[PDB]
């Protein structure tokens, strides 16, 4: 059939008009092929002779290909016929479901007759047709069709709030909470106010009744977790090899609760052949094996009740690394999930923990529209200093602490006033453009004065470098004076890992101290103290 | 009435934001809101033919329990700028500032009376999004006049001065401005006799159909850069001292700290009071206390806020035009976001009734944070342009 709904009047890009491309001349095969094809097709109505406009045909095993990469950048642009996909764990339990696929869907929608003439085509020897129905690589078929789709449903939806439907491109999935007896009653209510429309659909032939495989997923209907994933177990591993595993891993990682993947793609790093064979280290053999493991004994996730709330509880594991499980009822997992974004050069494990808590808030509020109460392995006490002296706005929904070691905290606190009978360590650190060489030194209240050299640095370094030397030469207790808000800013921030070696090692001497002291006095005004330093690490070299 | 033509910035093309999740709650509200504007033919449905997308959010009114639809217009509002700005613009009064009393009223609802010229409707289309994508989304556009469209009250300008003109004429110095969505009344009366006069303004409204929350700019002063007044003076305390004031000398001409700038000891050891240095650093903070000579408004330039987290429930902000060269500063003083969101609604207020402008916004925070919860806490109808910053060492500095 072909709906007798209205049509979705479309219209070319502005100042566009129809394709004019030249048939390209076919052979006898293919001729032939096209003209039983579209006779079969001008008996149903899809398509009309008409005696302007050209888009070439094709012909290949007999199927018909209409190329219409010329039609579709003259055609308008539509909205996106989906947001997101719909996450298992989101949906409601349901008691019966079934699927039913629409016969065919596209030429069973009628298409704006003011389009049709830019549909036109030609089969060669010219016999000349144009669609009335929506054709197949049209860029407006999706849209128009879901779209018209959802309108012939909505008078069926109404008289059936106790039934739900999905759709997905050419299926239908519908669920109730009916007795599989009143639920196939109601399906067949439906296909015929779909046939009452120009819709065709199976009639016991249903690829229903889950378990139902669908974008990755099994569904049940009282579970759901993701399709079979199985690692090969290769003597070797080529660049291709180890990608195929890592996605298949990410996508176990949404149910299967502490999936790791660094090792593996540390392995990935750097411009590669992808043919080519990777040596796999300890660590990547460890991560391989533990996740193994994991997969093993099968997982599966539950359904959303609306009636209860969410708690989302987040472990550490290993250095940025986080997982993280999302369950109603204790251990009746809905979703899993892991975060391990860096997200800047420099951080510490309360900013990544807020940043995770970020994900799975936003993640939550698209799945279930609203946001979980969270379990963190964080002391109030902890969080409470951070939030209160960091310069950033920080906010965490309502939460709670919960003794799952690796517990979270700050590994080092930076004294707010100057430390007394401490050394003052004056800092500097100068650098030849062009030369690259630098001196990183420092001169203290004790008169103490060192000057090392330095090859191949920035200024930024021999500003960090000289802060490193400061805490080497220095007591459990330092007062550190530098002219560097860059370095002042990176180590006010408090951060327990970095990309930067010399950071990382900054922080070592940071921990190990037990009070430190940090202060800027403005770069080459003179101030006292600073210039005595600046004297020596300037003298030459800058 | 008849509509008036709305044409786009030639070389623009409509918008195209994505919707933003919301909150269940907040699609209940919307879709029992869209419902009513459709029954009574204000927006109407479209299909996906309508390439174009506004987000859309639903605020809380004044802190009530009545939700109200929020549109995010600010993509349109750019690409429409000079037909509100230049073609149907609305001077803004110097005097507004002036006045001891400023009372902001609603009349957003007096534009879905006026209808919105047919070939500008698909601009305006806007999607009510489902929780999990399990429903494909509504879709709508408007047929009259929406609220956070600049446009709206360009349009109905011709409207509002009719319904003032009596008011107007009666009472002489009582200022009136509008800007999208509200309007503000000032006046120079005692308290009562405002209060009063808002309420015999109202009346007038109330035909038509088209204490209310009072400011009082009069009352608007500046936050100058402090400098410790001590007594002990430690060798870190003048460090931090000839630091802050070497900043203001790249602003506030005149700032003099060389003889204080010449003041390897401990940072803990403590010195003695200079003669001069006394003079100077009184004669600095006398400065510092007076707006930086020079600087002045750029009606054809934009303006720009900076919010710095002051901890403790104390924000610092400074409105400028070219960096340093402030043009206002001030304070505000229990989500970190709830505070943050306060205060970027109070300093587009000022400077809305300063300016007549909102100004772009730097914002101490996290993109992901903000996004997910301002709404929560915004009341306001119209919403400003920002981007997030990471706040430099300058939080000390205080401007
Ligand atoms: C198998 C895919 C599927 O059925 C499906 C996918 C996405 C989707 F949004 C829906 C509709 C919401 C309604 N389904 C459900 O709420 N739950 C549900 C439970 C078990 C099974 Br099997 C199918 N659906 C679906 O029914």
């Amino acid at each position: 059939p072909i709906s007798p709904i209205e049509t979705v009047p479309v219209k070319l890009k502005p100042g566009m008009d129809g394709p004019k491309v030249k048939q390209w001349p076919l052979t006898e095969e293919k001729i032939k092929a096209l003209v039983e094809i579209c006779t079969e097709m001008e008996k149903e109505g899809k398509i009309s002779k008409i005696g302007p406009y050209n888009t070439p045909v094709f012909a290949i095993k007999w199927r018909k290909l209409v190329d219409f990469r010329e039609l579709n950048k003259r055609t308008q642009d539509f909205w996106e016929v989906q947001l997101g996909i719909p996450h298992p764990a989101g949906l409601k339990k349901k008691k019966s479901v079934t699927v039913l696929d629409v016969g065919d869907a596209y030429f069973s929608v009628p298409l704006d007759e003011d389009f049709r003439k830019y549909t036109a085509f030609t089969i060669p020897s010219g016999i000349r047709y144009q669609y009335n129905v929506l054709p197949q690589g049209w860029k407006g078929s999706p849209a128009i069709f879901q779209s018209s789709m959802t309108k012939i449903l909505e008078p069926f939806k109404k008289q059936n709030p106790d039934i739900v439907i999905y759709q997905y491109m050419d299926d239908l999935y519908v669920g109730s909470d009916l007795e599989i007896g009143q639920h196939r009653t109601k399906i067949e209510e439906l296909r015929q106010h779909l046939l009452r429309w120009g819709l065709t659909t199976p009639d016991k032939k249903h690829q229903k009744e889950p378990p139902f495989l669908w974008m990755g997923y099994e569904l049940h209907p009282d579970k759901w977790t993701v399709q079979p994933i199985v690692l090969p177990e290769k003597d070797s591993w080529t660049v291709n090899d180890i990608q195929k595993l890592v996605g298949k891993l990410n996508w176990a990682s949404q149910i299967y609760p502490g999936i790791k993947v660094r090792q593996l793609c540390k392995l990935l790093r750097g411009t590669k052949a992808l043919t080519e064979v990777i040596p796999l280290t300890e660590e990547a053999e460890l991560e391989l094996a533990e996740n193994r493991e994991i997969l093993k004994e099968p997982v599966h996730g539950v359904y959303y009740d609306p009636s209860k709330d969410l708690i989302a509880e987040i472990q550490k594991q290993g250095q940025g690394q986080w997982t993280y499980q999302i369950y109603q009822e204790p251990f009746k997992n809905l979703k899993t999930g892991k975060y391990a974004r860096m997200r800047g050069a420099h951080t510490n494990d309360v900013k990544q923990l807020t940043e995770a808590v970020q994900k799975i808030t936003t993640e939550s509020i698209v799945i279930w529209g609203k946001t979980p109460k969270f379990k963190l392995p964080i002391q109030k006490e902890t969080w409470e200093t951070w939030w209160t002296e960091y310069w950033q706005a920080t906010w965490i929904p309502e939460w709670e602490f919960v003794n799952t070691p690796p517990l979270v905290k700050l590994w080092y606190q930076l004294e707010k006033e100057p430390i007394v009978g401490a050394e003052t360590f004056y800092v500097d650190g100068a650098a030849n453009r062009e030369t690259k060489l630098g001196k990183a030194g420092y001169v203290t209240n004790k008169g103490r004065q060192k000057v090392v050299p330095l090859t191949n640095t920035t200024n930024q370094k021999t500003q960090l470098q000289a802060i490193y030397l400061a805490l080497q030469d220095s007591g459990l207790e330092v007062n550190i004076v530098t002219d560097s808000q860059y370095a002042l800013g990176i180590i006010q921030a408090q951060p327990d890992k970095s990309e930067s070696e010399l950071v990382n090692q900054i922080i070592e001497q940071l921990i190990k101290k037990e009070k430190v002291y940090l202060a800027w006095v403005p770069a080459h005004k003179g101030i006292g103290g600073n210039e005595q330093v600046d004297k020596l690490v300037s003298a030459g070299i800058r | 009435i008849e509509t008036v033509p709305v044409k786009l910035k030639p070389g623009m093309d409509g918008p195209k934001v994505k919707q933003w999740p919301l909150t269940e709650e907040k699609i209940k509200a919307l879709v029992e809101i869209c419902t009513e504007m459709e029954k009574e033919g204000k927006i109407s449905k479209i299909g996906p033919e309508n390439p174009y997308n506004t987000p859309v959010f639903a605020i809380k009114k004044k802190d009530s329990t009545k939700w109200r639809k929020l549109v995010d217009f600010r993509e349109l509002n750019k690409r429409t700028q000079d037909f509100w700005e230049v073609q149907l613009g609305i001077p803004h009064p110097a005097g507004l500032k002036k006045k001891k009393s400023v009372t902001v009223l609603d009349v957003g609802d007096a534009y879905f009376s006026v209808p919105l010229d047919e070939d500008f409707r698909k601009y305006t289309a806007f999607t009510i999004p489902s929780i999990n994508n399990e429903t494909p989304g509504i879709r709508y556009q408007y047929n009259v006049l929406p609220q956070g469209w600049k446009g709206s009250p360009a349009i109905f300008q011709s409207s509002m001065t009719k319904i003032l003109e009596p008011f107007k004429k009666q009472n002489p110095d009582i200022v009136i401005y509008q800007y999208m969505d509200d309007l503000y009344v000032g006046s120079d009366l005692e308290i009562g006799q405002h209060r009063t006069k808002i309420e015999e303004l109202r009346q007038h409204l109330l035909r038509w159909g088209l204490m209310g929350y009072e400011l009082h700019p009069d009352k608007w002063t500046v936050q100058p850069i402090v400098l410790p007044e001590k007594d002990s003076w430690t060798v870190n305390d003048i460090q931090k001292l000839v630091g802050k004031l070497n900043w203001a000398s790249q602003i506030y001409p005149g700032i003099k700290v060389r003889q204080l700038c010449k003041l390897t000891k401990a940072l803990t050891e403590v010195i003695p009071l200079t003669e001069e240095a006394e003079l100077e650093l009184a004669e600095n903070r006398e400065i510092l206390k007076e707006p930086v000579h020079g600087v002045y408004y750029d009606p054809s330039k934009d303006l720009i806020a900076e919010i710095q987290k002051q901890g403790q429930g104390q924000w610092t902000y400074q409105i400028y035009q070219e960096p340093f060269k402030n043009l206002k500063t001030g304070k505000y003083a229990t989500n970190d976001v709830k505070q943050l969101t306060e205060a970027v609604q109070k300093i587009t207020t000022e400077s809305i009734v300063i300016w007549g402008k909102t100004p772009k916004f730097k914002l101490p925070i996290q993109k992901e944070t903000w996004e997910t919860w301002w709404t929560e806490y915004w009341q306001a109808t119209w919403i400003p342009e920002w981007e997030f910053v990471n706040t430099p060492p300058l939080v000390k500095l205080w401007y």
